[PDB]
């Protein structure tokens, strides 16, 4: 049936290709490559190290997870991340705009956190 | 009381500026010397290589050869480590055919048993267990795979490291710290990030501790004015415990 | 005629002896069997000076 | 063909310490010049860019020299005032009067904490 469930189209794929996994968001971001079109930029220790994300609009949300998150790139836009400790706690980190952040690894708690939830203002 | 006070502070201090102002020209001349003599050592190999082509070279002369090879072991033992030193004593304590020897390998193989030397030094002595590890297994391989490592290798196993401790500078250091750290990590590569922890960041917190220590010679209280200016006024070590 | 590690023996010289016989035992290492007779010859009073 | 021998007021080398300590300079009057720092200091500048630092000594007073130098946040004084010219990022100038054989700050490690730009370095 042609209908949107609004999973992330190919997701099956990119978890075996790049490690990353994506679940459920508004379909208004996409993941593509870091080569001059660089958004939004996660970077972990573990899949194929790094990839980058483009808002095709605003407000946008995606609940991608990724594993031993350290870092991330912003660009024109405020970006509010949400982080998962290994106890399970959560934890919001609101990152400014054109600047750079980190997270629990790389972080002020050195935890080895998990990305959960990545939305654009 | 209060123009005593104030009149025996500045004495004091303007005497510790002068001092302050002595050790810093003194550390100055032995960096300089320092600098000077890795030069020298530097060349000194590009000199080596170049008789190596020589006396290997078919049509050898006579002994012209082995007269400039024995310079060059003379020198070998004054600027470069023991590996060159006893290779040097050898060819020096010899005949003309053994400088032509000397120049033709040894020297090459004195250069290898150094650089296996710090692929075992970095097996115990690195701060990331991915290179220690990948440092111990270069060791046990080919001659190629020990010199590898030490060229690109070292700078791949430990990039994941690297990447995480700039990071972290990059959100606590001070503007030039962080302005730095965030361009060795947007850059990506193992060598620039290695610079940058390695030496790099160190050149920063010196240019973030002065800001700060300025401040205080001229809105602090009297007493750490006068020592923020000696800081100021001296060695780099003074302004980094002073800070601290 | 020289001994066969005359050459090893002012390498000695030149790792522990004094300012005098270490610019000494140079001009006799980089030079040839001349260079080594002059050496042996004035060594005994360049090691008292 | 040879060049005309005239004074322009230019500073001398100026293009070379562009590429070498990475401070400009422009017009004054002749009697500051640019030097190294060893023991010969008179009036000294300390930046956060190009080479860290770098000293000017006095040939003759009165004496100025228009010279640029971005992020400064220090200056050093000897047997001289000296009156200071500095900018901010809005274009607004302002200017401090430094006291002689003393240590002054520039708004970065100053009161304001604004990354100003040395303007206009003047000898009493």
């Amino acid at each position: 049936q042609a209908v949107e469930d609004f999973s992330y189209p190919g997701a099956a794929k990119i978890q075996a290709e790049t490690g990353a996994i994506l679940k459920r968001g508004n379909g208004h971001m996409l993941m593509t490559s870091c080569d001059g079109s660089e958004d939004i930029q996660v970077m972990s220790r573990t899949g194929q190290k790094d990839f980058c994300f483009n808002v095709m609009a605003k407000p946008a949300y995606l609940t991608l997870e990724v594993p031993q998150a350290y870092g991330i790139w912003t660009s024109a836009d405020p970006v509010k991340t949400t982080i998962k400790d290994t106890d399970g706690t959560a934890t919001v980190i609101n990152a400014p705009a054109n600047d750079f952040t980190g997270y629990g690894e790389a972080g002020s708690t050195g935890e080895p956190t998990t990305l959960i939830e990545l939305r654009v203002a | 009381a209060r123009e005593t006070e104030t009149a025996n502070l500045e004495t004091r201090t303007d005497a510790a500026i002068e001092r302050a102002r002595s050790m810093k020209s003194a550390s100055e001349t032995s960096i300089t010397a320092s600098a000077t003599t890795q030069v020298e050592a530097l060349a000194l190999n590009d000199t080596a290589t170049e008789l190596a082509k020589e006396a290997s070279r078919p049509d050898i002369d006579v002994q012209a050869t082995a007269a400039k090879g024995r310079q060059l072991a003379m020198q070998a033992m004054k600027l470069l480590g023991p590996w060159h030193q006893e290779a040097a004593a050898r060819a020096l304590s010899g005949t003309d055919q053994d400088v032509l020897d000397y120049l033709r390998t040894r020297w090459k193989e004195a250069n290898h048993n150094d650089i296996r030397q710090q692929i075992v030094d970095l097996s115990t002595q690195s701060p990331y267990a991915s290179v220690r590890t990948a440092a111990a297994e270069a060791l046990n391989g080919t001659p190629e795979q020990i010199e590898a490592f030490h060229t690109t290798g070292q700078y791949t196993a430990g990039s994941d490291d690297m990447k995480v401790d700039v990071a972290r500078l990059a959100n606590t250091g001070g503007p030039g710290v962080s302005q730095a750290a965030k361009t060795a990590l947007a850059d990506g590569t193992g060598k620039t990030l290695a610079t940058f922890l390695q030496i790099g960041q160190y050149g920063e917190r010196l240019s973030d501790e002065k800001v700060v220590t300025a401040r205080l010679a001229e809105t602090g209280s009297p007493e750490v004015q006068a020592a923020a200016k000696i800081a100021l006024a001296g060695p780099p070590e003074l302004l980094h415990e002073f800070v601290t | 005629p020289l001994p066969a590690n005359v050459r090893a023996d002012i390498v000695g010289y030149w790792e522990t002896g004094g300012a005098g016989l270490k610019a000494a035992a140079e001009q006799a290492l980089l030079g040839g069997d001349e260079a080594i007779r002059k050496f042996l010859a004035d060594a005994p009073s360049i090691q008292h000076d």
